[PDB]
């Protein structure tokens, strides 16, 4: 009973010092404790671990688990939790894969440990790390949470890496999660800056003849006619007539927005078809900054502009 | 002769299987045996752990029940003649809320026509003495359960099957629906057969891959756990029901073939719809409306939990033997517990030490609410050998709720005591 | 003795991206067990052995140095038998620190079996080997095996070495004797070979306590402190240790006092609210007398102020992997410290049940022994 006594009076300086980031306080308490005979715990280091952990220190952190493994006693999931979060807020991904190992050869599971790992690094801005360990995961046979699927999609899709969100949304559905319409867009998203209109058609085939959850939406015709407006190869004008009947599904919510507009508005400019861009014109009249999203930064020969001059060359001013 | 949970029991008749097995049922590597409680399955060799899931039971669909879920009610098991009223009293019913009372109905009527499977399957289903389920109980045992919410709902649950019998079964029906169920007892033993052994799955017949309830012979014999050793899987080729027990996991001879039945669920939906109760359940909820707050990660470490809130399991590796105290009880503690996380902050040993007495002194309130102590419902189970199964299962589910509390008190009182090393 | 500047010295070393090397691991070692820091000692060599710098001779004869000093036989074993696999040849200076680590803990018998595998290997022992030879029988109630051994050891010896003297000053002092065999005693001051006997001799027995004269002392103590600090250490124990037990009881204070000036033995006083313990792990029975006088004496200047008292109030003798055993009684510390509790104060002061390896008092326990 008195050895409780004394262990929680010592505790009670060892967490509060760890609690106000007194690493050189907590030194001083673990050696009180080592001189009044009671010996440190798993739970006397985790304040050390976690007092360095807070004044973003990592090598101090590694002489504390250190000293705690060389004590002879199981470090805590805990103290492993923190330092792997500390690896990921640095970026040492290695370190982090390192005490992976460590955690597992301690019979400890390392799935939690592991998602931190990677949403810390996909925090961090180091998107590839967080692939690579992502992927070193998968092919050990763990498994992720949708939030970490979706997260690592949407920042691979982002940044431009089509490669890396195309294997991690193959591995979730290997997971046994199925795809839904975000992904297929995020993927879409960079398929459409290619240059090539038929790959991502073959998204958008697969997206219209699956299931209910993976079927198109406004975003998803709005990319494809985006891929198939901006080719350098063939004419590729009577698939954008194709998909636009294809998008008249009133009662399905694919209902048209600025983007489908102004893209419309721009492929019929640049086929000469003066007459359906008009009507998309005043289409996008009614939207707020329509005539701001047609003239998409004058990035792609200002359609704005060609807009104006094939109506000024056929003589169709009042439309002008 | 080693002591298996399966050789306390006896053996089934000869029969029970052969009824089956010249319609094409067929069981490898399993027994039936019975028993006071009722029937059972167990294993009769031994399982090393296979990389694949091994089929113990195929269960064809020429010898269930099956209704679709969805507003066109469909029995792929057709045995409703068309024009038939009970069809006309299957579909004046709700098709979201009331499901039961369709299998009833299906349930009477597969027990009056000839030449089928459940005319000699009803014979072992459990009679209306030997069924453990909550709507076959008197005001007695609703009483004796001590908890108002779910008393209430099962009298509103028999008060509707009294309804739904007095309207559906009037005087002017034809012979041929009255001699269905002619008293209300016979109604109501159908609805808790129904409610008792119902099975949700999705099969598939032909083209058509539909989500239905079917009430499945040979598949209601296995007992509940929260740690499962077989699952209902469906094969559409064959169009048979198939159990197929769990891949990796290891099986010896004398152990009892399990299954799960709504994963996730309270004890109050257990004792609703199957009339049992679990010491063990890791799903139930105390409701605690302290303002203290245990940590969780310092809880799940003391006590060796590990895996995301979802999922949650006692890793016996890190436990090397040992502690046994860890079980599906302080994983529901856990869950139910109030938990505080904030980054990666250490928990401060009297602010725990506060919250853990302030809890203490709550659960013996909790305790002190309910007019009876473990060793008086102890006393009073082993006083009655032979009683109602219906007050056993109230008395069972006042001891289990009680030792729960007393668990979660003990549980929290290690913590206290191990936060400090 | 630096500690918290070969801290640094790593620190900056680890920054320029430069792995250390086997010097620098056998020095970061070496300060850290002077400051009794085993641990950090310890975690140091596993890094040594983990960044691939492979340890030499050098590296564990440090070691030995650092678990020798509080006599830590145990892992001291552990060490050999490393040296033994790894390849490594054993020298003399590893045998002295094996038996000085027999001499400072128990296991007697074992410091005269490394000193037949010291002639067995041929090992021609050296001058501080045959000073811990001498010690070998000090630390046993032999007064007669001393006598031979300073014999065998004046065969070569120029003069009787001042660490060497002492001890056989303390040896006659520990028999049964006011002013016998003081000749030896006295002739620290008549001989002229070493200053410091010629000044302190006076000192260790008669009045150069004059405070000029102790101002000539404190230089000659402050000019043999480039030693290395291992021997130092050794000379203000034995220093210690003659001029209390058959000396001024009071005269021996100051020598602590002068060792605490210049840092040469750490870790002694704790100072804390949770725990005020006096650590006499690495010090002789003599010097734990003498400590844990002065600390039983602080604690009477706390009874003017009315401070609070700690938690726990201890005194470290033995720390090591042998605390949590039965081998309490052996150690010669240990017999010392709970002999001047016991007489000098009452039966209040006993070991614990959470360590075997210290002796502690209690708040309520330590408030009516200051009463």
């Amino acid at each position: 009973g008195t050895e409780k006594v004394l262990r929680l009076v010592f505790m009670e300086e060892l967490m509060e010092r760890a609690r106000n980031a007194d690493s050189k306080g907590v030194s001083q308490v673990i050696y009180d404790m080592i001189a009044a005979g009671l010996s440190p715990g798993p739970r006397s280091f985790h304040g050390f671990v976690v007092s360095h952990v807070l004044n973003r220190d990592n090598d101090g952190a590694m002489h504390a688990l250190r000293r705690e493994l060389s004590e002879g006693l199981r470090p805590l999931h805990e103290t492993f939790l923190a330092l792997v979060r500390l690896f990921g807020a640095k970026g040492l991904a290695t370190r982090g894969l390192e005490i992976l190992a460590a955690m597992e050869k301690l019979k400890y599971d390392i799935r939690q440990a592991w998602l931190v790992l990677v949403e810390e690094l996909v925090r961090s801005n180091h998107l590839e790390d967080a692939n690579k360990v992502f992927l070193k995961g998968a092919e050990g046979g763990l498994r992720a949470t949708d939030e970490i699927y979706d997260l690592l999609i949407e920042q691979d899709c982002k940044v431009g890496d089509h490669s890396n969100a195309l294997t991690i949304a193959y591995e979730m559905e290997a997971a046994g999660r199925m795809a839904t319409t975000f992904h297929f867009n995020c993927l879409l998203s960079v398929q459409a800056t290619c240059g090539i209109p038929e790959i991502a058609f073959a998204t958008f085939e697969n997206m219209e003849y699956g299931e209910d959850h993976m079927k198109p939406d406004t975003e998803t015709y709005n990319w494809v006619i985006q891929a198939y407006t901006r080719a350098e190869s063939y004419d590729r004008v009577q698939d954008v007539a194709e998909l636009l009947g294809m998008m008249v599904e009133d009662h399905k919510r694919v209902q048209p927005n600025v983007r489908t507009y102004a893209l419309l508005v721009e492929c019929f400019t640049k086929y000469c078809v003066v007459r359906e861009a008009i009507r998309h014109f005043r289409g996008l009249k009614n939207f707020e900054g329509g005539t701001q999203v047609l003239y998409n930064d004058g990035k792609y020969g200002d359609p704005l502009s060609l807009y104006l001059r094939a109506l000024c060359r056929e003589g169709r001013i009042v439309e002008l | 002769p080693h002591d298996t949970p399966a050789s306390q029991l006896e053996l089934a008749d000869p029969d029970f299987y052969k009824i089956g097995y010249v319609r094409s049922f067929r069981a490898y590597g399993i027994e039936f045996r019975e028993g006071p409680d009722g029937y059972g399955v167990f294993a009769s060799r031994d399982v090393e752990p296979l990389r694949r899931a091994r089929v113990i039971m195929e269960i064809p669909l020429e010898l269930m029940l099956t209704i679709s879920k969805k507003l066109p009610w469909m029995f792929f098991p057709d045995i409703i003649p068309v024009g038939h009223p009970i069809f006309d009293i299957i579909n004046s019913t709700n098709p979201e809320t009331d499901s039961d009372l369709r299998l009833a109905c299906l349930l009477l009527y597969a027990f009056d026509c000839k030449d089928n499977f459940w005319q000699l399957y009803g014979d072992f289903l459990p009679s209306d003495d030997e069924c453990t389920s909550f709507l076959l109980a008197t005001e007695e045992d609703l009483l004796e359960l001590q908890d108002e919410k779910l008393a209430s709902t099962m009298r509103e649950q028999q008060q509707r099957a009294l309804e739904f019998w007095e309207k559906n079964w009037h005087s002017a029906v034809p012979l041929k629906i009255k001699r269905l169920a002619r008293d209300p007892e016979r109604f109501i033993w159908a609805m808790c057969i129904a409610q008792s052994r119902s099975i949700n799955l999705q099969m598939r017949i032909g083209a058509l891959v539909q989500d239905a309830n079917l009430l499945v012979p040979y598949a209601d014999m296995m007992n509940h756990s929260f740690q499962p050793n077989c699952f209902f899987h469906w094969r559409f080729k064959d169009r048979m029901l198939e159990v197929m027990i769990n891949a990796g996991q290891r099986i010896r001879k004398g152990d009892e073939m399990t299954v799960d039945y709504m994963a996730g669920q309270k004890n109050n939906f257990f004792m609703q719809r199957y009339g049992f109760s679990s010491p063990v359940n890791p799903w139930d909820v105390i409701h605690f409306t302290g303002d203290a707050k245990i940590h969780l990660d310092t809880f799940l470490s003391v006590f060796n939990i590990s895996g995301l809130p979802g999922e949650y399991y006692h890793n016996s590796r890190l436990s090397n033997d040992g502690d046994s105290f860890v079980d599906g009880a302080i994983i529901a503690a856990a869950r139910t517990l109030p938990t505080w996380s904030d980054g990666d902050l250490p928990p401060i040993p009297s602010l725990e030490r506060k919250a853990v007495k302030e809890l203490q002194e709550e659960c013996h309130q909790m305790l002190a609410e309910f007019p009876t102590t473990s060793d008086e419902d102890q006393k009073i189970l082993d006083s009655m050998p032979d009683c109602r199964r219906t007050l056993e299962a109230a008395i069972k589910y006042r001891l289990h709720r009680k030792l729960l509390i007393e668990k979660v008190i003990q549980a929290l009182d290690i913590y206290q005591d191990r936060i400090l090393f | 003795g630096l500690h918290d500047d070969a801290k640094r010295i790593l620190l900056h070393m680890n920054g320029q991206g430069l792995v250390p090397s086997s010097k620098v691991y056998t020095g970061v070692i070496e300060a850290y067990g002077q400051a009794a820091l085993y641990e950090e000692a310890v975690v140091a060599f596993n890094t040594m052995n983990e960044v691939g710098s492979r340890p030499m001779v050098e590296t564990f004869n440090s070691l030995i140095h650092a678990f020798a000093k509080g006599g830590l036989y145990k892992e001291s074993e552990a060490i050999w038998f490393r040296m033994g696999e790894v390849g490594v040849p054993r020298n003399r200076d590893s045998f002295n620190g094996m038996i000085e680590g027999y001499r400072q803990g128990g296991q007697f018998e074992e410091a005269i079996k490394a000193y037949v595998e010291m002639e067995k290997a041929r090992c021609d022992p050296d001058e501080r080997t045959l000073e811990a030879v001498l010690s070998v029988y000090c630390f046993a109630g032999l007064v007669d095996e001393s006598e031979e051994q300073f014999q065998e050891i004046k065969s070569l010896g120029i003069q009787p070495s001042i660490i060497c003297c002492c001890m056989m000053l303390a040896i006659y002092a520990k028999s049964e004797r006011w002013n016998m065999a003081h000749e030896l005693l006295n002739d620290v001051m008549t001989n002229k070979t070493s200053d410091m006997h010629q000044v302190i001799g006076q000192m260790i027995h008669g009045d150069f306590d004059d405070e000029n004269n102790w101002q000539m002392v404190e230089y000659v103590f402050d000019k043999l402190n480039s030693e290395g600090c291992g021997l130092s250490m050794r000379f203000y124990n034995t220093l210690i240790e003659a001029l209390w037990w058959l000396g001024q009881k009071e005269r021996a204070a100051r020598v602590l006092n002068e060792a605490t000036k210049r840092g040469l033995f750490p870790e002694l006083f704790r100072r804390n609210k949770l725990v005020w313990s006096v650590d006499v792990h690495r010090m002789w029975p003599g010097g734990a007398c003498t400590a844990i006088s002065v600390w039983l004496n602080d604690m009477e200047e706390l009874f003017h102020k009315g401070e609070e008292l700690p938690q726990l109030a201890s005194v470290v003798v033995v720390r090591g992997q042998t605390e949590k055993s039965s081998i309490t009684r052996d150690f010669p510390v240990a017999k010392a410290a709970y002999s001047f509790l016991k007489d000098t104060v009452s039966s209040s002061f006993c070991f614990p049940g959470w360590n075997k390896g210290r002796i502690v008092c209690q708040k309520t326990q330590l408030k009516r022994i200051f009463s």
